[PDB]
Parts: structure tokens; C-alpha cells; sequence
DNA sequence: ATCGGATGTATATATCTGACACGTGCCTGGAGACTAGGGAGTAATCCCCTTGGCGGTTAAAACGCGGGGGACAGCGCGTACGTGCGTTTAAGCGGTGCTAGAGCTGTCTACGACCAATTGAGCGGCCTCGGCACCGGGATTCTCGA
């Protein structure tokens, strides 16, 4: 009997072994769903994307393969559903997002 | 000591999202931060509807339910619609 | 003859390269000082890591750059490009810090 | 050892180019040691609360995550430090 | 039964009434369906949110302790309702 | 000769006893509609307690004249005595709901 | 066979033993120090005794014996410790603190 | 259905501080729901922190600790010296 | 700055009452007693991050130095807002009546729990090399006096 990880028959990428793990350890139910770390993992993997692809956005609009942490602060501050998510978190190496008011401009 | 990340499967989705780019490993352990800032959020949050709910059993449905009450909007939409067909896959075998 | 931009003009495009940059801009040691100094109090002699104290300081001077620039659109509603330590005082208020 | 006044070793530059950083163009003096205080009280929680996780952690060093679970509690979350 | 334009049921007294429990003495008209928006907008949240609950509850009804419970998620927790 | 208290003293006077009263200032009625006409937008025909009610209105009023209480700080940062949309925005901003 | 519960062990009145049931049908950790819900129960006790002890203060100043939850409102927003603690909490029938601002006082 | 509260402990209380003054049920339920308030907070707050120490039990250490995290100053050092005499006054059981 | 009048508000009174303090019988969670495991506690070891110092640099801070720029104070007006009084209006009491749906009990069953046997997905560690950071230099564009 062959071991392939469920995640193969999910079809996704992060290890759901080590979702389950987390999740019996982590005292949050007496036992945990079968297909719920599966949902939730996809939840994840989906967030990712949108957020590292984002990233990728801001990183070559800055004409930069390696991504630093500035674009994904930038893409972050430039997401509003995200943002709301996100604007209680602080970002390291995060900077601000360039807002310029108003009054301040010069005539 | 076996200290355990998803900075691979960071690398991973990212070449699935854009093969040509590169990463900070500050970068990446701020992603893996924020990783584990939502899978906790969305733990507690479906423990305590369970615990609403008396429920010792967490599953999909409280799953969806907890990240709408979390993510907003169309990030709530697709989230759950990912996470529906990914189940459904899995299930399917 | 000797030539002076107008005022604010430099410090404009300072703002401008400050959004730009993203590093810190507090020198480490001075803040490193000052968070032991703030430890003994609580506990003397408390050792850290570099990577803790650099958290401190960038967590610390992202949540002043929020006070800043919310004091600031607090003293755009002041009608005024001078800030007053009022407006600080009030933002915090608002900002339930009182 | 003891350490003291360190909180005037925060600079009038230093608290400019913050101000400049949040876009701000004119500022006045009374802001500036207004300014540090406000610091010092913010920091005045985090610090203790951080040390008392490190008190229950029944260690002599501080560390990050630490000011993590803090800011987590204090609701104001960073990334970046595991 | 469909509903509608209950936004505007609020009467402007019963928005200055609650101006002057806030401690308000001089109002302008342009803030009161502003302000009505605003109400919306918060309301728009946690009705949801609390059906959200009752969603998972698989009820019909919608009970207190849902909104308690948004609340509280909305960290603007009340209390007296169990 | 008709007597007419002069302006705001009459309105103060509320501001007075409103302070000094505890109960709500909405109509339940019209709230309850507005509840109710809010909810079919998420889903139709859904029933609640008028304790859950209660716990809205009331809840919602606190939110409200909490709002009212800093905005009518900020406009006495903004030096009037009226009030002003910009007030509450802006106060709504600082208090990140924007 | 002589009966004696925890809390008289402890002379208080907190049920020890029913909160320690609570705290295990809690899921927050597997198993748990005998005396921290004696410890809890106490802290409860604590301050339940603060904020009551204010709230009939706030009653008697009415001439009110049965303590009304604008008691409990002026207490909490009274005490600078216990304010900060319920800051961002709210109250059923709870209004508001009597407070005028400078300006508001016509001159 | 029987349902468990406090108001019998809450009016104890309130007897042992004022045996004069009465009390509502709406505060009273008020009280309640307080207090369940803030035994989830110290709860989740001690857990937390036991899963940071990964400890699986839970003493009074984390107790203490956790409360001094929630009491604003002089609160939590008055509370934790009753709570101290209770464990004492249950350790000298 | 005062007095007179208007008005609004704190008080005593009376009674009504319905929450509310109080007491019950009955229930089960809490106490009491007993067993196991194993999380926690202690200790010796290693490492190794930190805390300490030392010297050279300059970018940065301190300080000074006009000086235009706006904070601010004042001053006119006017429009928008309190107000008191009109008007009409849904709000609230209340009481009726139906039931849809919470809300409870009784199954029975699929479903993780759990353990055991197996291992390859993953992680610490080791090269490696190329975007990237820095630098110098040239060309571009804003800005302040015509």
C-alpha cells in the first residue's frame, strides 16, 4: 500500500498532514473534521496566491525579481478588502505607502 | 532542532503564480508570520462557533463559515469556493 | 548671489524620499539605550536579542509614522500645516489612548 | 550599570524625518519631547508585558517573540519574527 | 413583505437627541443622512455577521447572543444578554 | 412680551438631562423595520428577539453617541461650536473605519 | 466520608469545582494546576467585589438600594484602572458620564 | 433545562461588601455575562501562553502572569495577593 | 451689573406594583476516593549570543542664522441653525391569535481517535552565483530670479 499525502488527492500544496497536526494540538475541538484542514489549507493557498501574486505585480513594476517587503507592504495598502484584513497588522520593513495630501502641495 | 515553515511551499505557489521572481527571506517568513496570523484566527474563531454551537467537531462547514465571517466580500467568495472544490476533489477519491 | 529653496520645498522632498525609502530612521543605539533603560525598571539586568530590539524599534516608529500622518490629516482639518501638540493629544483620544 | 536619559538621545532629525515619513511639512518644538513621552508610554507596556511573558518563560534574555505575543495582545500584530 | 427607505424612519430629532446625550449644542443638515450612512454601514456589518452565526446555528430566528458574539469579534463586546 | 431662551441654552439644558437620563432616544418601531428591512438584503424572512433587537438598538445608539462625543471633541479641535461631515470622517478615520 | 468543597477550603465563594469543569469543557489545555481555578475564582471574586462595591456606591448616592445598570456605567466609567480594563466594552443601559466640555459653557 | 449562573455568588458578594444594598436583575445578568467576559479572557490569554512554553497544563504560574498582561497596574497586584492567599489558603488544606 | 418675571427643575407626598428577595423539592455536578503516566522539574552540558570594550569616520546632530510664511488675532456679514410654536403622525399599549421554528428527547451510525507499522516529504546544512546594492558619471528635470 502505496502512501501518497492527502494533499496529492486534494490537489494542493501545503501540507495537510502538518494543517491536522497543528490543528489536534492546537485545543480548538475534541476531533477535528475530516475535510475541514483540507478546506481551510485551500482557503490558504488561495490567500497566497493573491497576495504573493500582488507582490510579483509590485515587484516588477519596480522593475525587481527579487521581492522585498516593500511591495508586499505596497500591495497591501493598495488591496482595501485586504487592507481591512491587514490594517490592524504591522508590516516590518513595511515603510508607508506614498500619500500625498492635499494643502501640502505647493502653488 | 527540526523547526518546521512553508517557506517551500511559498517558493512552490509562487512559481505557480510567477515562475520568473524572487524572494527575500525576510520577505518569506513575513508571509509565513502572516500564515500562521490567519490559520490561528480562523482556528479560535471556528472553536468558539463550535463552542456556540456546543460542537467538539470542526469541520468544513464551520470552515466557510468562519472565514466569511472573516474574509470580506469577493476574498470571502472565492475563498470559499476554492476551498468547496478542493474538498469536493479530495472527496472524490 | 547665495540661493535658498522655499520653505518646506526641502523637507517637501524629503517627505517624498522618505516614502520612498523604507529602512529606519532612528539611529540603533540611542533606541537600544533607552529600551534597557525602560527594562531595569521593570527588571535589571534583562539581556535581548538584536532581532527583538530591532522589532521594537521598527514596530514602535511604524505605530509613530501612524500618529504622525493621522495628526497631520487631524491638523489638515486644524486648517493648518503647523502641527500642535493638541491635535497629538486628540488623536490618541480618538485613538482611545486616554 | 543604570541608564537613564536616553530618551532625549531620540533626536530633533530623528523625529523630523519620522514626521517627514508620515508627510507632515511644518512642525512645532513643543511636539518633540510631547512626542517622546507618548513613546516612552507606548513602549512603557509593551516592554514590561514582553518581560512578564520572559517572566513566565523563567528567562534572563528577552526575546522577539515575546513583543510578538504583545503586540498580538496589544492588537497591533507585526510580522517577520516567526 | 418587502422592506425599504427605513434609513430615513430615523427623524432628524431623534438624531439630534442623541447629538445632545453626545454633548453637541450646534448641528448642520448635511450630517444626519451622513450620519444615518454611517449607521448603515456599521449595522451593515454585524446583522450579517450575526446572521453569519445564525448561519451556522441553521436557524431561522436571529438571537442575541449572535450580535453578542459579533460584538465581540467587532471588539465592541456588550453586556446583560447572557 | 413673548419670552424666547437664547439659542443653544434650551439645547444645553437637553444635552443636561440627557447625560442625567439613561434610556434610549430611538423609536424602537422604526429601528426594528430598519433591522428588519437591512436583514432581507442577506437573507429574507428571518426571525429575531426583541431582546436581540434591544441589544442592536441599544448597542448601536452607544456606538452613536460615542461618535457624536469625539466628533463634537474634534470640532472643538476644528474651534466651532457646529458640526461639521468632514468631523465625522475624519473621525471615523482615526477611528479606522475608513 | 466528610464533604467539603474547594471553595470553603478556600473560604470563598466562587464555585471552584464548577469552573474547573468549565475551564476543562474549555479546550484550552490538556490538563490543568488544581489550584488555578481556586486562584481565578479568587481574582473574580476580587474584583466583582471592586466594581459592585462602586456600583452601590453610585446607588446609595441616588438612594437607590437595587443597584441600576447606570450605577454599574458610572462606576466603570469613574474608576481610571477598571475603565481602562472595559475601555472598549460596552453596557446595556449604560449611557453616558456626565460631561460638558469648556467651550460648551456659554460665556 | 437548568441553566448555570452566578447571581446566587454575585449577591453573596454583594452582601459581604453590602449587605444594605440591593441589586437588578438586568445588572445582574449584566454581572454575569461580565465576568463569563473576562474568565475567557484570562482562559484564552493563559493558554496562549502555555502553548508558548508548549506546556499542556495549565498551574496558576500562567495564571498570575496572564492577569498581570490583563490588570491595568495596582488591580493585578491586589488580585494576585487574594488569589495567592486562596492557593494558600487551599494549600494549607 | 441687578432685579423681575418665566420657566425649568429638585422634593414630599401616596400608592402600585411587579420585580424581587425568599424558600422548596429535586436534581448531578461537585466532592471523595483510587490508579496511572508522563508533563513537568532538575541537572549536567554545550554554544554561543550577548554583552562588554576600542578606534576611526562622518554622516549626522547641534547650533546658529535670517526670513518669508503662516498662526493668529481681529473684523464684517450672512447664512444656517436653535426655538418655540404651530401643525400632523406614526409610536406605543395591549391584547388577540397561529405557528415556524426553536427547542427538547431518542436513536443509531459514520467518523475521527488512536495506535501501530512504514517512509519520503521535508528540513538542516553546504556550495554557488547573479540579481542586486553601490558607485561614478552623465543627462533631465524642478525652481527661483528675469
Amino acid at each position: 500500500a502505496k502512501a501518497k499525502t492527502r494533499s496529492s488527492r486534494a490537489g494542493l500544496q501545503f501540507p495537510v498532514g502538518r494543517v491536522h497536526r497543528l490543528l489536534r494540538k492546537g485545543n480548538y475541538a475534541e476531533r477535528v473534521g475530516a475535510g475541514a484542514p483540507v478546506y481551510l489549507a485551500a482557503v490558504l493557498e488561495y490567500l497566497t496566491a493573491e497576495i504573493l501574486e500582488l507582490a510579483g505585480n509590485a515587484a516588477r513594476d519596480n522593475k525587481k525579481t527579487r521581492i522585498i517587503p516593500r511591495h508586499l507592504q505596497l500591495a497591501v495598502r493598495n488591496d482595501e478588502e485586504l487592507n481591512k484584513l491587514l490594517g490592524r497588522v504591522t508590516i516590518a520593513q513595511g515603510g508607508v505607502l506614498p500619500n500625498i495630501q492635499s494643502v501640502l502641495l505647493p502653488k | 532542532t527540526r523547526k518546521e515553515s512553508y517557506a517551500i511551499y511559498v517558493y512552490k505557489v509562487l512559481k505557480q503564480v510567477h515562475p520568473d521572481t524572487g524572494i527575500s527571506s525576510k520577505a518569506m517568513s513575513i508571509m509565513n508570520s502572516f500564515v500562521n496570523d490567519v490559520f490561528e484566527r480562523i482556528a479560535g474563531e471556528a472553536s468558539r462557533l463550535a463552542h456556540y454551537n456546543k460542537r467538539s467537531t470542526i469541520t468544513s462547514r464551520e470552515i466557510q463559515t468562519a472565514v466569511r465571517l472573516l474574509l470580506p466580500g469577493e476574498l470571502a467568495k472565492h475563498a470559499v469556493s476554492e476551498g468547496t472544490k478542493a474538498v469536493t476533489k479530495y472527496t472524490s477519491a | 548671489k547665495p540661493h535658498r529653496y522655499r520653505p518646506g520645498t526641502v523637507a517637501l522632498r524629503e517627505i517624498r524620499r522618505y516614502q520612498k525609502s523604507t529602512e529606519l530612521l532612528i539611529r540603533k543605539l540611542p533606541f537600544q539605550r533607552l529600551v534597557r533603560e525602560i527594562a531595569q525598571d521593570f527588571k535589571t539586568d534583562l539581556r535581548f536579542q538584536s532581532s527583538a530590539v530591532m522589532a521594537l524599534q521598527e514596530a514602535s516608529e511604524a505605530y509613530l509614522v501612524a500618529l504622525f500622518e493621522d495628526t497631520n490629516l487631524c491638523a489638515i482639518h486644524a486648517k493648518r500645516v503647523t502641527i500642535m501638540p493638541k491635535d497629538i493629544q486628540l488623536a490618541r483620544r480618538i485613538r482611545g489612548e486616554r | 550599570k543604570v541608564l537613564r536619559d536616553n530618551i532625549q538621545g531620540i533626536t530633533k532629525p530623528a523625529i523630523r524625518r519620522l514626521a517627514r515619513r508620515g508627510g507632515v511639512k511644518r512642525i512645532s518644538g513643543l511636539i518633540y519631547e510631547e512626542t517622546r513621552g507618548v513613546l516612552k508610554v507606548f513602549l512603557e507596556n509593551v516592554i514590561r508585558d514582553a518581560v512578564t511573558y520572559t517572566e513566565h518563560a523563567k528567562r534572563k534574555t528577552v526575546t522577539a517573540m515575546d513583543v510578538v505575543y504583545a503586540l498580538k495582545r496589544q492588537g497591533r500584530t507585526l510580522y517577520g519574527f516567526g
